[PDB]
Order: structure tokens, then C-alpha cells, then sequence
């Protein structure tokens, strides 16, 4: 917890070794997903091959690059955003797409996050008792009380893909017990054998 | 109780307590407001309420007469005289719910109305109805007193 490194030099220096020692180094989001999630998508990795660390000290892939012939300054724009780790591995790209992409762990939406994908909300009865269901037509979900029960009118978009998630949208959501999104790696980019691959 | 006269009968009653009982029958005492007790505004809000032309409802056994008045807002009005009179129609007519044989009353404001003789017509039990007309009348503590308790 003291001063004492908290490394700088040697950390990076141990990190050199490990793009030099795989073929094959991806770029890969955390950011989404929970860590029972993400530490039990490391554990597969892991037998198989593993991920080690940085910042900007992750950006020096240039050190790498230098020791061989390989990149720089060459690749297309670095392509590096928030929340970034490097898998270095044995195995083959088309693979590791297909384990870390297919295999997400489940997980509800979050407030104020840009939707994904297209959210939906089903009709039936919620099995919710008379309250304020002025909360859900807020929202532009239709309900109306049938039966002395709060069901919803129809299935509608709530919200699209690309546009955020407002704070009370999401709420009420996870009141309803609706989620459906897939969390883990995000895969962001490929390097194999002087080739970049984009997502 | 044991027998009275016409003048003390009354009188005790409106006491809200019988003496030789003891018992203080209703909570509260009626009164009514003097007039000097009431709010004193200016009143007119949008400078004063809609108004109403001369109407006339004919059923053709039955005529009603209307002369033109005015209404003002924040304001309430009696109406008052025997059955019969057309004092049922008249509401009616304000409501939009009857048309006028001659004369319009066009409004543009919203209106909610409730009728004279009740008898039930509506599918349903009495909390599913009264809640799809507004749930949070129903929150306020006024409806606790004067409804909700009282009858249970």
C-alpha cells in the first residue's frame, strides 16, 4: 500500500516479454462486465493462455514493436479506449472471438448507459398490486390496471440501440425483472503475424 | 329518548350532547360559516369564468326558460326549487350531455359531472372504479376523513 513501486520500468519490462512470447495479442473491454464474470472468463483463458497489464503503460507496444520488426506509429490509429487489457495467447483469432463474444455472462442494464442493442418490454400482467403505475407510463410503457393487477398494454421499444438509457427507464426495468444483454471481453482488435484486424 | 317538546327536541339536537345520556353523539359540532369568516379575494382569475347565453330546452311536454348569466372563477353556485323545474336539465345542458333546443354553450373548459338519481350501471367493484378515475385523491388525507373511514 506504501510508496515502494507500484512499479514503473520493471512491470513494462516484464509486460515486453509477454507480446514478444505469443503470437497472437488482443485488445479486449472489461468495462460492462461483473467480476465473478470476468474472473471466470480469465479462467478459461488462463489454462489456455494468459492477460497481463497497463495504462498507458500497456500503450508501449511501440517497445515491443521495436525490439522486432513489426508495428509502430504504422497501425491505423491506436485503436485503445477506455477500459483496455492485452490477452496474449497461443490461440488462433477466429477462436478467440467465438469463446470470449459468444460466451457472455448474464447481466441487467445499467442508468444513464447507451443501450446496446434494441430493449423491449413484453405485454402481461406484472403481478404487481395497485401502486403508481404512473411511474411505468413515464417511461412510454403503456399499463393500465386489468383485473385489480398492473399489466403492461402491449410490447413496444422502450429504447433503441445507440441512444442512452434514462435513470428512471432502467429502475423500473429491473422492477419488472427484465434484463437480456451479454457481458464480458469486448474485443476491440488483433494483431497476428503483421496483420490488424478491426472488430 | 323519553318525549320532548317540538322547540327542545330540536334545540338538543344540534347540540351534539344529551345531558340525562351523557353522551356526546357526534364528534363535532355543526356550524356554518358567517360569511365574515370566508377567504377575502379578488376574485375573477382569468377575468372572470365563461358565461351562458339565453338557452331553451323544449321536450315538447315540458319548456324550460333561461335567462343569461355569468360565471366567475373560484366561485360556487346554488341552484334551488322544486323537481320538476328542469334545475336536472339545465346541469345537463352545462355538461354537454343535452342540447339545447335553442341557445349553444360551447366551452372550452373541461367538465366533470355528477348526476342526480344514482343507480349502478357500471360492470365492476367500487375500488376499481374509483381508481381509474384518479388514484392519489384517494392518497390525500381529506379522503381518509371523509370517505375511507368513516363507512369503511
Amino acid at each position: 500500500m506504501g510508496g515502494i513501486r507500484e512499479k514503473k520500468a520493471e512491470y513494462f519490462a516484464k509486460l515486453r516479454e509477454y507480446l514478444e512470447e505469443y503470437k497472437s495479442l488482443f485488445v479486449v473491454g472489461v468495462d460492462n462486465v461483473s467480476s465473478q464474470q470476468m474472473h471466470e472468463v480469465r479462467k478459461e483463458l488462463r489454462g489456455r493462455a494468459v492477460v497481463l497489464m497497463g495504462k498507458n503503460t500497456m500503450v508501449r507496444r511501440a517497445i515491443r514493436g521495436f525490439l522486432s520488426d513489426l508495428p509502430d506509429f504504422e497501425k491505423l490509429l491506436p485503436f485503445v479506449k477506455g477500459n483496455v487489457g492485452f490477452v496474449f495467447t497461443n490461440e488462433p483469432l477466429t477462436e478467440i472471438k467465438n469463446v470470449i463474444v459468444s460466451n457472455r455472462v448474464a447481466a441487467p442494464a445499467r442508468a444513464g448507459a447507451v443501450a446496446p442493442e434494441d430493449i423491449w418490454v413484453r405485454a402481461v400482467n406484472t403481478g404487481m398490486e395497485p401502486g403508481k403505475t404512473s411511474f411505468f407510463q413515464a417511461l412510454g410503457v403503456p399499463t393500465k390496471i386489468a383485473r385489480g393487477t398492473i399489466e403492461i398494454v402491449s410490447d413496444v421499444k422502450v429504447v433503441d440501440a445507440g441512444n442512452k438509457v434514462g435513470q428512471s427507464e432502467a429502475s423500473l426495468l429491473n422492477l419488472l425483472n427484465i434484463s437480456p444483454f451479454t457481458f464480458g471481453l469486448t474485443v476491440v482488435q488483433v494483431y497476428d503475424n503483421g496483420q490488424v484486424f478491426p472488430s | 329518548t323519553l318525549p320532548a317538546s317540538v322547540r327542545e327536541g330540536i334545540n338538543i339536537f344540534l347540540d351534539g350532547h344529551i345531558p340525562a345520556e351523557n353522551l356526546r353523539f357526534r364528534t363535532e359540532a355543526l356550524q356554518f360559516r358567517i360569511a365574515d369568516a370566508t377567504e377575502d379575494l379578488q376574485n375573477d382569475s382569468a377575468s372572470r369564468a365563461f358565461s351562458y347565453p339565453s338557452l331553451k330546452k323544449t321536450q315538447g311536454d315540458f319548456v324550460l326558460n333561461v335567462e343569461e348569466g355569468e360565471f366567475s372563477d373560484s366561485e360556487i353556485l346554488v341552484m334551488m326549487g322544486e323537481n320538476g323545474t328542469g334545475k336536472t336539465t339545465l346541469i345537463k345542458l352545462l355538461a354537454g350531455a343535452l342540447k339545447p333546443d335553442e341557445g349553444q354553450d360551447i366551452p372550452k373548459l373541461n367538465v366533470s359531472m355528477k348526476p342526480q338519481k344514482i343507480a349502478p350501471k357500471f360492470p365492476g367493484t367500487v375500488r376499481q372504479l374509483f381508481f381509474k378515475k384518479i388514484r392519489g385523491q384517494f392518497l390525500n388525507p381529506q379522503f381518509q376523513t371523509d370517505v375511507v373511514k368513516p363507512l369503511r
